[PDB]
């Protein structure tokens, strides 16, 4: 339905009102379910629209591309933004728009991690931590979450991939951070700026 | 130095090869739980004349593979003046302990947590007290990985010296390895020398 | 020897039930299904004095050959499982598929007549009860490094002697890698697998041998 | 040792001939008072098939049993006995008289028929080697290659009781792999005939003998339900047995349910075998404790099966070593007051059993026998490999000296000279 409404309010043969509406039905397939991969290359085409932000939850698209555990607030912005239809709570406990909230919160929690505990993952998302290793576990069938779960440690732990030639993909990722101190060097102080670019590479 | 004493050619037996023998057969059974082979290079003379005059060596090792402490006894009382004749009694008496050893160690691929007195029934020791004895003599000479529980009267069977992460290993396989490359430039001279000199 | 004489009556699909119900006798649902699908359509051709029981069959041996992915899908079963009466083996072949214990087990036994009552599927049925609970144990099992029987007994809803022989005939599966503490009743999976440590001993072999070529010349005169 | 699980109801029927003697022989080995009726029955057999030297043997070792039964509670039919060997005597005169005849006659086919015969009646007497001549001069005489396959089947039926496997497992093969088995049908395009089966039960006998049983097994896997018949080697019952118990004692776990569960060839000979079948059932299941009791329980019928006697005392331990290493096999930390449950023992002489286990086979463990509890162990292959690579050094290093001070000796080409 994403893609349907999208390119659906990309083509111009339709009447202009009828674009921004099958555009703002984009964003509600936006949020009510949480990204799938071609999914959030959706959303973050639907975040390069000016006529999204021309739409009321921009905010709610920009925290989606930001990559930020939705709060309450926003949540009960966008909540007063749905049609009561797209409202329901069929007997799943909170509702699919919120599932897929909590499937968000752990998919950032997932972006920004390397390890965490079933207890840190579920007052991190304010949700009980069997509960946490229950819902990580099922979002590990879904896929969308990638690690490795020990329960008897309690640790959902992400695929932590960092190692030693990790390490040397950084030694390569410093000589780029030296042009990046040559960066600091032309950016962090303006009086830094003058003397730095005099001292560090002109002397 | 034993097994090289009998590597040497010869035509006819002399006594040092055949006293070198019995004592071959002797350390390599106080060292190794059976008699180690000799090279196919050995001299005729030995499995000819040596060995059937050194019987009752072999027959000790005979006595010794059946892992039997009381009949290795009997058989060290029975041919007790061809080894004290050999001038070689005392370290048939250390195949006798190495042979308790043996069996003691025998155990650690089996149990895990043994009484004492199993031990003491198995091992054939008589008392829970000889077993602690031979236990932490084997333990202190670095024979065996195990520990004594004095208060359920049990040994406990570790065996795990290492995991090969220390740098000891390190060292260990440095010193190892520099034997093998002082061994090749040895080994490249005796070569060289060899190249020299050709036949014509 | 049907090969030897073809005429063509409307009694087709009944001996074509037969091949089936010998795989009934036989309990080899593979050649069953391909018995049951063809007699089901020469049922169509007829009409239906078993034609739904030739479905049931049918959907009988498509839990049995294990394959779901077409259960009505032919042309025609999609229309014909909307008979209310079959449609439960709709729910068979769906909570199967799906792998709803709970609603896979209350379609049987809430409809002990309408499912139970044939011999074929009371009997297969715990072999198929194996099946999912296998498969759900598969779907449990991919994440863990580690886990506990009891946690598995609860988690599956079964008895924990049942888990344990359900988890060695996991092990014939070869599909368990890891070891079990029965005393502690745990399971440890060989989670990080690593078919790296072998090399390193193998070169030391391969050298091995060459010391042993070299070796046996030199030290020979 | 006597077992009374027998049914010689059933080998009277199912069989006659010689194992009808030979099975009460190990009534005469160890199972006693089964002995004497069975005994008269086959001296009143051979009574029949011209057997005369034999018969006063039964005769003679029935006044041996009757001299036994001056403690417990024989026939010698003499004018029977004159008059059937003077009989045989010149019938064998006939029927060289009627070899003139026939090579008179010049047909290979009644020739050849006529060795056959002969070697039956050497059969009818016991002379091995007649019947090896006659059937040696039956060998390259025959017509089609089906007489030679009954030729073979014949020295076969003597090669029950030659046993004598380096060539007459050259008959057997030459019955086996040579005559191109039915000219390529099979024994005729799906066999009802009793060639094959033969040839299992051939199989299963030689190495019973030659002792390589997993290939006797593999023999023994496709026998036909068809036939079933023969009087001395082949009842249903009994070669259903034999194939299934090589096979459970022979083959592993993947063909254990790929190759004996799946076995159609063998599926009735096992609906013949209820308990075997059960044993199966709890083995698969690993329900070692009544799988194992009802092994052990036929283990005794089984040494009352006489050719099987030795080698059941060797395969039962197979079997209950497969049962040990089903069990050892899934764990980390297996209790063994669990497994002396599981197996019916105690824990300290199943810890022997496990060590004899320990000293070559499957268990890699420590057992804490403070707690007497096993522990199954993943032995490390990186520790393995690292200590026996520098185990190698060390030895290596043994054997630099080693060449080291030989080489500076002997590369000289010096030794311990003849003075």
């Amino acid at each position: 339905a994403a893609q349907r409404y999208n390119e659906l309010s990309y083509k111009t043969i339709v009447h202009e009102s009828e674009r921004l509406e099958a555009l703002k039905h984009a964003l509600h397939c936006t949020i009510l379910a949480s990204a799938g991969q071609q999914r959030s290359r959706m959303l973050a085409t639907l975040f390069k629209d000016e006529r999204c932000q021309q739409l009321a939850a921009y905010g709610i698209l920009e925290k989606m591309y930001l990559d930020r555990i939705i709060r309450g607030n926003q949540l009960q912005e966008f909540a007063a933004m749905l049609m009561p239809h797209q409202k329901a709570t069929t007997a799943d406990g909170s509702s699919i728009l919120d599932r897929a909230v909590i499937e968000h919160n752990l998919l950032s929690a997932s972006k920004l991690y390397n390890n965490i505990t079933f207890e840190e993952l579920g007052a991190l998302l304010e949700i009980p931590a069997a509960k946490a290793e229950k819902i990580a576990s099922q979002m590990i069938t879904e896929g969308r979450m990638n690690g490795f779960i020990d329960q008897i440690d309690g640790i959902v732990h992400f695929e932590t991939r960092e190692a030693l030639p990790t390490w040397d993909k950084q030694i390569q990722s410093l000589c780029f951070q030296v042009n990046n101190l040559l960066e600091k060097i032309s950016q962090t102080a303006p009086e830094w700026t003058a003397q730095a670019m005099e001292a560090q590479m002109a002397q | 130095f034993y097994e090289q004493a009998i590597t040497t050619p010869a035509m006819a037996v002399s006594h040092i090869m055949l006293e070198s023998y019995k004592k071959y057969i002797l350390v390599s059974l106080i060292l190794l739980g059976k008699v180690q082979q000799l090279p196919k290079y050995t001299s005729q003379i030995v499995g000819r004349f040596i060995k059937p005059l050194s019987n009752a060596y072999h027959e000790l090792a005979q006595v010794y593979s059946t892992n039997n402490p009381s009949e290795l006894r009997n058989l060290v009382n029975k041919h007790s003046e061809t080894f004290t004749r050999d001038n070689n009694m005392g370290l048939v008496k250390q195949c006798l302990s190495s042979l308790y050893k043996k069996n003691i160690q025998r155990l650690t691929k089996t149990f895990l947590t043994l009484s004492l007195q199993d031990m003491a029934s198995r091992v054939q020791l008589s008392g829970p007290q000889e077993a602690e004895k031979y236990v932490l003599h084997m333990i202190e000479d670095g024979e065996i990985f195990a520990s004594i529980n004095q208060k359920d009267g049990m040994v406990s069977f570790h065996d795990n010296p290492e995991k090969y992460n220390n740098p000891a290993m390190l060292h260990n396989i440095d010193q190892e390895m520099l034997k093998c490359i002082e061994l090749d430039e040895r080994l490249k001279a005796m070569d060289q020398e060899i190249t020299v000199n050709p036949q014509f | 020897h049907i090969k030897s004489a073809i005429p063509h009556p409307l009694i087709m699909g009944v001996i074509r039930e037969c091949g089936g119900k010998m795989h009934l006798r036989e309990g080899e649902f593979e050649k069953a299904h391909t018995d049951f699908f063809e007699a089901f359509k020469n049922y169509d051709e007829s009409g239906s004095p078993r034609r739904t029981t030739c479905l049931k069959y049918l959907v009988l041996a498509n839990m049995l050959m294990k394959s779901g992915i077409n259960p009505f899908d032919s042309q025609e079963a999609k229309p014909y499982k909307n008979d209310p009466e079959i449609l439960a083996m709709t729910n068979l072949v769906s909570a199967y598929q799906n792998n709803d214990i709970t609603e896979f087990e209350k379609i049987l036994k809430t409809n002990h007549s309408n499912i139970m009552d044939d011999p074929f599927i009371r009997e297969h049925i715990e072999e198929l009860l194996r099946n999912i609970r296998t498969q759900v144990l598969i779907k449990l099992i991919k994440p863990y490094t580690r886990i506990h029987i009891p946690f598995i007994s609860k988690e599956l809803n079964i008895d924990v002697a049942d888990v344990e022989s359900l988890l060695v005939q996991c092990i014939l599966d070869n599909t368990i890698h890891g070891r079990i503490d029965q005393v502690n009743q745990l399971l440890e999976l060989d989670h990080q697998k690593r078919g790296g440590a072998r090399y390193t001993a193998l070169d030391k072999w391969t050298n091995q041998l060459n010391s042993l070529n070299q070796a046996v010349v030199s030290k020979l005169a | 040792v006597e077992n009374p699980s027998l049914d010689l109801e059933q080998y009277a029927a199912s069989y006659s001939g010689l194992m009808r003697i030979e099975r009460l022989q190990f009534i005469a080995d160890h199972c006693p008072t089964l002995r004497v009726e069975a005994l008269k029955m086959a001296l009143s057999f051979v009574q029949r098939t011209f057997n005369v030297d034999m018969y006063e043997e039964i005769h003679r070792k029935l006044s041996e049993a009757t001299r036994e039964l001056q403690n417990a509670p024989p026939a010698l039919d003499t004018a029977w006995v004159e008059a059937t060997r003077k009989k045989a005597l010149l019938k064998l005169e006939k029927l060289d008289t009627d070899l003139k005849n026939y090579k008179g006659n010049s047909i290979k086919e009644s020739i050849r028929r006529g060795h056959d015969d002969l070697g039956d009646h050497y059969l009818d007497c016991g002379d091995l080697s007649n019947a090896l001549k006659c059937y040696s001069r039956a060998r390259d005489y025959c017509t089609s290659a089906k007489h030679v396959i009954n030729m073979c089947l014949n020295v076969i039926k003597v090669s029950v009781y030659l046993q004598n496997w380096s060539h007459v497992l050259s008959y057997v093969s030459k019955a086996e792999s040579t005559p191109e088995i039915a000219e390529q049908r099979g024994e005729r395009d799906s066999q009802t005939q009793a060639i094959l089966t033969k040839l299992k039960c051939a199989a299963g006998l030689a190495e019973l003998a030659a002792r390589k049983y997993k290939q006797a097994a593999k023999c023994l896997l496709l026998a036909s339900f068809d036939h079933c018949d023969f009087p001395e080697l082949l009842s249903p019952s009994n070669v259903a047995i034999y194939g299934g118990l090589c096979a459970l004692a022979t083959f592993d776990r993947q063909e254990l349910q790929r190759n004996v569960i799946s076995s159609s060839s063998f599926k009735l000979f096992l609906e013949l075998e209820p308990q075997v079948r059960d044993i199966i059932f709890k083995f698969y299941e690993s329900k070692y404790a009544s799988c194992l009791k009802m092994l052990d329980e036929m283990k005794d019928n089984l040494l009352l099966d006489m050719y099987l006697a030795p080698h059941v005392r060797t395969l039962y331990t197979q079997i209950r070593n497969r049962a040990l290493i089903q069990y050892f096999s899934p764990y980390v930390s297996a209790d063994m007051h669990r497994m002396a449950a599981a197996f019916n023992t105690t824990v300290a002489a199943l810890e022997d059993e496990l060590t004899q286990l320990i000293l070559e086979g499957l268990i890699s463990a420590r057992v804490d026998s403070h707690s007497k509890i096993l522990y199954a162990r993943d032995v490390d292959q990186r520790s393995t490999t690292f200590e026996k690579s520098l185990l190698m050094g060390k030895e290596f290093q043994r054997r630099a000296k080693a060449m080291m001070l030989r080489a500076a000796v002997l590369r000289n080409q010096i030794h311990v000279k003849s003075p």
